[PDB]
RNA sequence: UCAUCUAGACAGCCGGACGGUGGCCAUGGAAGUCGGAAUCCGCUAAGGAGUGUGUAACAACUCACCGGCCGAAUGAACUAG
RNA sequence: GGGCGUGUGGCGUAGUCGAGCGCGCUCCCUUAGCAUGGGAGAGGUCUCCGGUUCGAUUCCGGACUCGUCCGCCA
């Protein structure tokens, strides 16, 4: 995440690392996006810069229009599909990884989601969240 | 602490609105309190009030105000805190604020003087000249929010007595003129507002509403003394000539006819006093802007005009009725104007629009200004056909269509014509018969009593039955 | 004199901390209100070199506008214009020795 | 603006200092050498430099 | 006025925030200057409500709200309903929806007394609204917006609807809703009106970086002065 | 190696630090103090045709010189353990 | 990476510290074609920026750019 974000966020079970191909959930032409870096993420020997829930990351989109293929974009984890536990203790996953797109301030180059988002990157995001049609 | 000297000031020695020895003036260059005299506040806590103040961020003002209004309510322990000095630094920058974009700025403001004469009392009498026009300008804002809490307070502070209040118009009134040549005259959109922080328009509609204001405020003055006129003519005469007051009267733009209408009431109010027969030439050039605003009002912008429309006939008839309807001659195309006018405004009808058409036939009768028939019959029948069509579509139609017909009869008692009594039986019939549901409401049906004599509509039920 | 009285009055208004636009206005408003100090200026201002400039009548209608340092006395500003006169003379001079030779 | 007396004292303790050229010492302005022993108590000094 | 806002750097008041006539709601996480903004305009004689809804932040987008009643997602908890039931007046109805869409500030823009909403809701929800809001309702889209209650902000004075909006569906929208209506930006040209700002009767609430221009348009359409 | 020294030295306070003369050239000006040369008398206990700050030029302040307090060694440059 | 040199009109290219020609084409005239030729055209921030000079393409310093040459291990 880093300078856009609305507040902080606990800890969410990493899932996208780099390489990973997310559909793009919103209506800006995109099919896919694919990670190449995360926000925020530390330094390890060998470990991969994993993404989760929430997460701006960087990526590319590989299947799309012309005009958004072949540059770099930043984007919002919204649906993650790896199983995370909250703090009410619920394990919760949807069943498949999706992001939109963004500026590095955070409002969405789209205007409509489809499909759920999380509740934990609706809050930290207000425009997902303005976006958004179903927020759980 | 603070530091600098104004010496330009020195030099110029005009205090505009302040009589205590400092200017005070709405704009933003000048007027700001001397740094000497900020320095020399009673306390640290108050000089920091006034740097904020100063400061653009309105955040950093609001937040200084709250803090010198809860000094202020702390009054018994802070009394020693507001002197003459902070009296004379409240009033330099009291009047910058007024005029804030923020209404939070502006109330806040108000209330905190208002605070000042209640706890004071008899200590600020020095400082009354300066602060009153001020307080009043305030309490005569076109915004409700703003002038309703100011006013009620004001009472208030004067212990609820009408007579006080009333008082405060007579006994400052010379001041007030004073504050109202200066927004009018002295003052321009630019002086107001600044140009970097504010676009072309923005300047505009903040001038207009700051003007709108002093023009309530004469409007006002007027009423409440009687004898104004005589003993502020040559003030007057300044105020009333500049074009400012007049530039007001556009309706091709600007958020709200309010304003507008602000100045037709003006313009009334002078010439029931007099003012206007009395001095021709400011006459004049109210009248030919009247007559321009007539060509403003256009399909696009109906919807938008309407409510003003009827306030607007009703002053060109009282007009007329002046100089034998010297009023159209002054503009050699006003015939044209008008027509115009009742064209664009017949297709869109507001309660009361019908009176004022009457009421301007009436004074234009004498002097045939329309011809009855080739001209104004055809302008009322076209209204009864389009009024009909959208009927009783709109909520209060019942009480606009009775409107028409009793202005339409009597316009058609001035005929001795069969066209005319042909119209009116054919039309009145139409209306009943396509109507919508006239019996059904009983309020239309009563206010719309009858159109003819009572056997004839007998003979028609009659013929309804019969029909096959 | 009346330099430095302008000098005193630009200088005021500087260290009030005010803003240089608004102090642009305020010289364009006391000029259209007819005050002297204001109207010996040319709006204009160079305050990022801390520089103003003044009319100057040409006979005891013409003006000139001449440039005033404020970080130097209205006397020491005339002094520079002095030195600047004295500089062009010496390379007018290293001209005339140059004129035969290089004509030449 | 503080107060030009009370400019003056404070500047007599933040401003009116030497400073060696050798360690970058925050010296008397009287001083001759360096108190410090890394620069080897050098006589290199001149005046902390100033606004305006 | 329309009052210069953020909720701790953010421009979207409508997004932590739901305004109506009769009350107001505010996030729990908020600052001073946030909450003195709605306790300095709106008085004393209006509640504000310190809330959460669905364990979020984001209360505007997850409730729809009226002078009437207001609806709260199925994953409101019974601790913020009962705070809710506590803190409103009894005049209002506070109902829970059971429905998918699950973000009525998203799906539904209302006002007191016709409202427009998500073409795909479900019609025990929109029942559900009919009852408890006693609001008539459409289901329409703003050109193609389906997320009417982002893309709209709606009073009962007058409306601002999306900026890339087409005239035809101007003039429909407005012969429907029975309010005039302007295509607007807010907060410096964001195209999420109804996210980037509140409105009721005499007050709108907007982010610092909503321009003068807007400023302006946003009084002159919800007739504040 | 030069200088000063109970006939009062060096630090520290306090007082004076003057006239011929605004010495001669040169500059729009420069009067000790932008420069070029000379650099002398008077009164002296003592005061430069000036050590700096200093003004357009002045004015003003301070110096190196002499004096009251102090009463005895001290200042500069250089050399090497 | 370093070294060494280099840079002129729209194109090519000549210049001792005192920007010129050709070509392209701007125009006009010329002509039985298998269409030429004549006369007048414009055109540079001398790679750039400083300094010396009285003036630098002309001298010099820096930067830029291009061409060359030489370069890692087991
Ligand atoms: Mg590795
Ligand atoms: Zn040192």
């Amino acid at each position: 995440s880093g300078n856009g974000a609305q507040g902080t966020k606990f800890r969410i079970s990493l899932g996208l690392p780099v390489g990973a191909i997310m559909n793009c959930a919103d209506n800006s032409g995109a099919r896919n996006l694919y990670i190449i870096a995360v926000k925020g993420s530390g330094s390890r020997l060998n470990r991969l810069p994993a993404a989760s829930l929430g997460d701006m990351v960087m990526a590319t989109v590989k299947k799309g229009k012309p005009e958004l293929r072949k540059k770099v974009m930043p984007a919002i984890v919204v649906r993650q599909a790896k199983s995370w536990r909250r703090r009410d203790g619920v394990f919760l996953y949807f069943e498949d990884n999706a992001g939109v797109i963004a500026n590095p301030k955070g409002e969405m180059k789209g205007s409509a989601i489809t499909g759920p988002v999380g509740k934990e990157c609706a809050d930290l995001w207000p425009r997902v969240a303005s976006n958004s049609g179903v927020v759980v | 602490s603070f530091g600098g000297i104004n010496t330009f000031q020195q030099y110029n020695t005009d205090l505009g609105l302040g009589h205590n020895g400092v200017r005070i003036s709405l704009n933003y260059f000048d007027g700001l309190p001397d740094p000497s005299l900020l320095n020399s506040l009673y306390s640290n806590e108050l000089k920091l009030i006034f740097k904020s103040l100063l400061k653009r961020d309105e955040t950093t003002k609001e937040k200084a105000l709250m803090d010198l209004s809860n000094l202020i309510s702390d009054f018994n322990q802070n009394e020693y805190f507001f002197n003459d000095i902070f009296l004379l630094c409240w009033s330099q920058i009291y009047a910058k604020l007024i005029i804030s974009d923020y209404k939070v700025i502006r109330l806040q403001s108000h209330q905190i003087t208002i605070m000042l004469v209640k706890s004071l009392r008899k200590k600020i009498s020095k400082f009354l000249k300066d602060f009153i026009p001020l307080i009043l300008l305030g309490t005569c804002e076109l915004d409700y929010s703003v002038s309703k809490p100011s006013l009620n307070e004001l009472t208030e502070c004067f212990n609820k007595d009408p007579a006080k209040i009333n008082a405060l118009w007579a006994v400052f009134q010379e001041q007030l003129l004073n504050l109202v040549k200066e927004i009018v005259v002295n003052e321009n959109e630019d002086t107001i507002s600044d140009e970097r922080y504010s676009s072309k328009e923005e300047s505009e509609f903040r001038y207009h509403r700051v003007i709108a204001s002093a023009v309530l405020l004469l409007i006002k003055l007027f009423v409440h003394n009687k004898d104004v006129s005589e003993r502020n003519s040559s003030s007057l005469k300044v105020i009333l000539s500049d074009e400012s007051i007049w530039k007001l009267l556009n309706l091709k733009n600007g958020q709200n006819t309010n304003a507008y209408e602000t100045v037709l009431r003006l313009i009334d109010v002078l010439y029931t006093r007099g003012y206007m027969p009395s001095h021709k030439n400011i006459m004049k050039l109210a009248v030919k802007k009247l007559l321009k605003s007539l060509t403003h009002i256009t399909s696009k912008n109906i919807l938008k005009v309407c409510p003003v429309l009827p306030s607007i006939l009703n002053l060109l008839a009282t007009l007329d009725d002046y100089e034998d309807g010297t009023i159209w001659s002054y503009d050699k195309s006003s015939k044209e104007k008008v027509l115009k006018f009742l064209s664009v405004s017949r297709t869109s009808p507001s309660p009361g629009f019908f009176n004022a058409v009457f009421a301007l036939y009436s004074s234009t009768k004498r002097h045939s200004f329309l011809d009855y028939y080739l001209e104004w019959l055809p302008f009322w029948q076209k209204s009864v056909q389009r009024l009909n069509e959208k009927g009783f579509s709109a909520r209060n139609s019942a009480e606009v269509l009775n409107e028409f017909w009793t202005n339409f009869l009597k316009f058609a008692e001035d005929s001795s014509e069969e066209r005319v009594k042909k119209m009116v039986e054919s039309e009145i019939f139409n209306s009943l018969s396509c109507g919508k549901s006239l019996s059904e409401y009983t309020k239309l049906n009563q206010t719309l009593s009858g159109v003819f004599p009572p056997d004839k509509w007998e003979r028609e039920i009659e013929d309804y039955f019969t029909s096959d | 004199p009346l330099i430095e009285e302008v000098k005193l009055a630009v200088q005021g208004l500087i260290d009030q901390q005010m803003d240089w636009n608004t102090i642009e206005k305020l010289i364009k408003s006391e000029q259209k209100k007819g005050n002297r100090i204001a109207q010996l200026l040319n709006l204009p201002l160079n305050l990022k070199q801390n520089k103003i400039s003044v009319k100057l009548d040409l006979s005891s209608n013409e003006k000139i506008n001449v440039t005033i340092d404020l970080g130097l006395s209205a006397y020491a500003n005339a002094t520079e214009y002095f030195n600047i006169k004295k500089t062009s003379a010496q390379k007018q001079k290293k001209v005339e020795k140059n004129v035969g030779k290089a004509m030449k | 603006i503080i107060e030009p007396s009370l400019k003056a004292l404070a500047s007599k303790y933040n401003c009116d200092k030497s400073v060696c050229r050798k360690c970058y010492a925050r010296l008397p302005p009287r001083a001759t050498n360096c108190r410090k022993r890394k620069c080897g108590h050098t006589n290199q000094l001149r005046p902390k430099k100033k606004l305006k | 006025m329309a009052t210069r806002t953020q909720f701790e750097n953010s421009n979207e008041i409508g997004v932590f925030s739901k305004l109506t006539n009769t009350y107001c709601l505010v996030a729990v996480g908020g600052s001073e200057n946030f909450y003195s903004a709605f306790e300095a305009e709106l008085g004393d004689a209006i509640p504000i409500v310190h809330t959460t809804i669905a364990g979020t932040r984001i209360i505007g987008r997850m409730t729809a709200g009226n002078r009437r009643g207001l609806l709260v997602p199925t994953q409101t908890t019974d601790q913020e309903l009962q705070h809710l039931r506590n803190s409103l007046p009894d005049s209002v109805k506070i109902q829970r929806v059971e429905e998918r869409l699950s973000a009525l500030g998203n799906v539904i823009c209302c006002n007191d007394y016709v409202a427009l909403v998500h073409p795909d809701i479900d019609r025990e929800t929109e029942e559900l609204i009919s009852d408890v809001l006693g609001v008539e309702v459409f289901r329409q889209t703003i050109s193609g917006n389906i997320l009417v209650g982002s893309y709209c902000s709606l009073s009962n004075q007058g409306g601002l609807v999306h900026p890339q909006t087409s005239v035809q569906d101007q003039e429909e929208l407005s012969s429907l809703l029975q309010v005039p209506l302007v295509a607007g930006t807010v907060n410096r040209g964001s195209s999420v009106v109804g996210a980037g700002m509140v409105v009721n009767d005499y007050l709108a609430v907007t982010g610092l970086d909503t321009t003068a221009p807007e400023l302006s348009v946003i009084e002159s359409i919800f007739r504040l002065q």
